[PDB]
RNA sequence: UUAGCUAGUAGGUGGGGUAACGGCUCACCUAGGCGACGAUCCCUAGCUGGUCUGAGAGGAUGACCAGCCACACUGGAACU
RNA sequence: UACCCGCAGAAGAAGCACCGGCUAACUCCGUGCCAGCAGCCGCGGUAAUACGGAGGGUGCAAGCGUUAAUCGGAAUUACUGGGCGUAAAGCGCACGCAGGCGGUUUGUUAAGUCAGAUGUGAAAUCCCCGGGCUCAACCUGGGAACUGCAUCUGAUACUGG
């Protein structure tokens, strides 16, 4: 129930950055960033209205690695809630446990953040949480437990967090390798390449 | 800043003694993201050529539409040539809910959160003429305060 | 005070029994039109005293007969 | 023939707007005045002039704005073949409340937004927008 | 006749009981009489485990109700704790 | 469309039937092969469509298209049909 | 393209009967009773909370849980 | 049993469907109205993006497809929310009962109608706010709702009497 294929192949499909590797080696030095994979990947078609709504939703899933049914459950939850549904939807996406570990930069990629939660190396409010898709409540702490603090892939990811923009809604520590979920973020606190007014309409045919 | 969307690519024909003269026709709409929008139906002997005539029609002859913040102000229906089309404001953060040409014409109209439904003919020429007529006579609370000789709070 | 009803005296031929029809005036559950609907009842009169075509006032009572569980209380506008 | 004076009235209002007349007259009724004394108050007509002794005749003054009309819509909700009785919660909002709905309740004739503040429903006559 | 017994309403291996006024000839899915409270044997900490209207219960014992074994135990032990 | 006519007579919503009645609202039904043969189709297409006349469970005698290319079908053989018309 | 239906039927009086009222049963009177707001007859069917869809209106639906009902080889009958 | 530590290695653990348009995703080769394909329009009659194979790609996922079965889309029975000059559709007209419908004005009535209040509308379910299981599914607390019906007290504009 995971994607296991080539990561940058998905980047070549959507054409934009998906942050799927550590960014140490330059991304364009690993793939033609503006050719879709395979034979007929150079020629850009007159892409239709249906496709760009699909490609937008296929972007956001492949941003966070979320399969369709479980992603649809987020849509059902966000539609049940109040206000802007896409802002509610992104909050659910930011509510993911394996997201915040990448947002705290403890794992270099989200998949490198996910394996840690899979291999039980995390403590949330002092409690180990095996589920990567767990929804993070506000004002909680996410601490590396002391079995796998000594992994070299932890502290090298901390430097990659220094390379990235530091998020705002995360009171993150370094010496204890812990953090604190301050508050929920905004639409504005995330990127602008994700349209609110498309992923709603795709699931509202 | 006037964003532009083609609507229809189409191939009609005249018939002469020699045969059939195919001619490509195109429907477009322009709009600024504010309450200014204009459609255009062009026609030529060529697909990338008739669209420019369709745009040039639409760049002229605009219409001024009283929007609300990100939506309509009150639900209303729209008709042109058997193409009865109902539309409706919605809550914030729900997107445009419409199909066909109506998705395009409201997006260049700069609304963001609507409810809409087409009845009868879904012919994209007359279905967008019905959208415009409903958006045209949709009027402000401020105008009907001035029309009725009152204020906003004398209406609420 | 008592749960009483009125209606139209339809039949008075059989002894110690009158047939009374009652208008219930009810909405249609779909179309919303208010319909005159008729509920007839076999009412035990005494004395066979009721004139035919009359407004009576009735009361639910203990079961008088096989088809009759209704007894009048009084009569308004007995004439034709 | 004559199945309603009210539907006669609203259509005579409706056809007078497009005819660009300044004065629409008709025989008057007690219920007709009770409606005509709302739309002046609500600002959809300018004047009504009830006159007539043997038979009262209501004469109206149509309100025109910027050349064109004011009455953008005028309807009938409770028709004589099908009556409408809605409670205080099911009172409508004509043109999202920008227009008005004439309701007759036990407290005479008023508008719906007054009837909501009166907190009591009744018979919805017509829609005026 | 009138009973007050424990009614299994929960998942497998994790029981939860609606201790209600019921009938001693009816069942657990089926007919109770009146819902007078609940009980969790997996009542953890920081949560109540037995919230019963202990006065309408006295109304029905006044009508001659029948009290079960744990129900007689737990109504005592509530009053032996509250 | 007058509501008095609507009172005296309700709107008769039209009742639709199945085009595949022999299954009798089942997903698949067992059948027995009766005759296996070919059939020329109608005008726009020209082929020999392999097809079998089938005795069913409920005694119905129907025809059902053999999909694919090539088969090992005999008469007096137990088969299973899913539906779908051939145009 | 089911229009007439009903003789204990319908009502009364009296007797009997049942825990209970009542053609419940019987006797004797009366001729009533029902139906075009569908009686009658035919076809199909356990019913509801609900379930599924639908923006709603509605539509379909009654496994699982409930509430009721009916049945227990078939047809019968009482017994306790 | 729940849960807790050791152990060992990337180890033992991914597949269906699809690419003519409808609808996201194409080339090559076989094939020649044959073999076939097919929800619809429709493809194959030697150069097939529609057949078959390959490559590549799209969609999903421990499942993926097909069939069955119900609503939606379908306003395609149109209460909400249709039409009848010629696209289906106003009886050949007239009469008229039941039927439905009703000018104006005053009282009366309060039936309808509206308002209020009691009773009931079981639980479950759904909704809302919570809680609990590492989360989720699930369980569960409280609430709202159960659109009704009955009764009582009004109300009097309209519709009735
Ligand atoms: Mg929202």
């Amino acid at each position: 129930a995971r994607y296991l294929g080539p990561k940058l192949k998905l980047s070549r499909r959507e054409g934009t950055d998906l942050f799927l590797k550590s960014g140490v080696r330059a991304i364009d030095t690993k793939c033609k960033i503006e050719q879709a994979p395979g034979q007929h990947g150079a020629r850009k078609p007159r892409l239709s209205d249906y496709g760009v709504q699909l490609r937008e939703k296929q972007k956001v899933r492949r941003i966070y690695g979320v399969l369709e049914r479980q992603f649809r459950n987020y849509y059902k939850e966000a539609a049940r809630l109040k206000g802007n549904t896409g802002e509610n939807l992104l909050a659910l996406l930011e509510g993911r446990l394996d997201n915040v570990v990448y947002r705290m930069g403890f794992g270099a990629t989200r998949a490198e953040a996910r394996q840690l939660v899979s291999h039980k190396a995390i403590m949330v409010n002092g409690r180990v949480v095996n589920i990567a898709s767990y929804q993070v409540s506000p004002n909680d702490v996410v601490s590396i437990r002391e079995k796998a603090k000594k992994q070299s892939r932890v502290k090298a990811a901390l430097e990659l967090a220094e390379q990235r923009e530091k998020p705002t809604w995360l009171e993150v520590d370094a010496g204890k390798m812990e953090g604190t979920f301050k508050r929920k973020p905004e639409r504005s606190d995330l990127s602008a390449d994700i349209n609110e007014h498309l992923i709603v309409e795709l699931y509202s045919k | 800043e006037l964003q532009e969307k083609l609507i229809a690519v189409n191939r009609v024909s005249k018939t002469v003694k020699g045969g059939r003269i195919f001619s490509f026709t195109a429907l477009t709409v322009v709009g600024d993201g504010n309450g200014r929008v204009g459609f255009g139906y062009g026609k030529a002997r060529e697909v990338p050529a008739a669209i420019q005539k369709a745009m040039e029609k639409a760049r002229r002859n605009m219409i001024n539409v009283a929007l609300n913040n990100g939506t309509l102000q009150h639900p209303v229906k729209g008709v042109h040539t058997g193409s009865r089309v109902f539309m409706q404001p919605a809550s914030e953060g729900t997107g445009i809910i419409a199909g066909g040409a109506m998705r395009a014409v409201l997006e260049v109209a700069g609304v963001h959160n609507v409810l809409a439904k087409a009845y009868g003919s879904t012919n994209p020429i007359n279905v967008v003429r019905a959208t415009i007529d409903g958006l045209e006579n949709m009027n402000s609370p401020e105008m009907v305060a001035a029309k009725r000789g009152k204020s906003v709070e004398e209406i609420l | 005070k008592i749960r009483t009803l009125q209606g139209r005296v339809v039949s008075d031929k059989m002894e110690k029994s009158i047939v009374v029809a009652i208008e219930r005036f009810v909405k249609h559950p779909i179309y919303g039109k208010f319909i005159k609907r008729t509920t007839k009842l076999h009412v035990h009169d005494e004395n066979n005293e009721c004139g035919i075509g009359d407004v009576v006032e009735i009361r639910e009572c203990r079961p008088l007969s096989k088809t009759k569980s209704w007894t009048l209380v009084r009569v308004v506008e007995k004439a034709v | 023939s004559m199945q309603d004076p009210i539907a006669d009235m609203l259509t005579r209002i409706r056809n007078g707007q497009a005819a660009n007349k300044a004065a629409v007259t008709m025989p008057s009724s007690k219920l007709k005045v009770a409606i005509a004394n709302v739309l002046k108050e609500e600002g959809f007509i300018e004047d009504f002039k009830v006159e007539g002794d043997t038979k009262p005749e209501l004469e109206l003054t149509l309100k025109y704005f910027q050349g064109k009309a004011v009455v953008e819509s005028i309807q009938r909700v409770s028709r004589p073949g099908l009556r409408i009785y809605k409670r205080k919660d099911e009172l409508p909002k004509v043109m999202a409340g920008l227009g008005i709905a004439v309701v007759s309740t036990s407290k005479g004739v008023m508008t719906d937004r007054a009837a909501r503040q009166a907190g009591l429903g009744g018979e919805i006559i017509c829609y005026v927008a | 006749m009138v009973t007050i017994r424990l009614a299994r309403h929960g998942a497998k291996k994790r029981p939860f009981y609606q201790v209600v006024v019921a009938d001693s000839r009816n069942a657990r899915n089926g007919r109770f009489i009146e819902r007078v409270g609940f009980f969790n044997p997996i009542a953890s900490e920081k949560e109540e485990g037995t919230r019963l209207d202990l006065d309408r219960i006295a109304h029905w014992v006044g009508q001659g109700a029948t009290i079960s074994d744990r129900v007689a135990a737990l109504i005592k032990e509530v009053n032996k704790a509250a | 469309a007058t509501v008095n006519q609507l009172v005296r007579k309700p709107r008769a919503r039209k009742v639709a039937k199945s085009n595949v009645p022999a299954l009798e609202a089942c997903p698949q039904k067992r059948g027995v092969c009766t005759r296996v043969y070919t059939t020329t189709p109608k005008k726009p297409n020209s082929a020999l469509r392999k097809v079998c006349r089938v005795r069913l469970t409920n005694g119905f005698e129907v025809t059902s298209y053999i999909g694919g290319e090539g088969h090992n079908l005999q008469e007096h053989s137990v088969i299973l049909i899913r539906g779908g018309r051939v145009k």
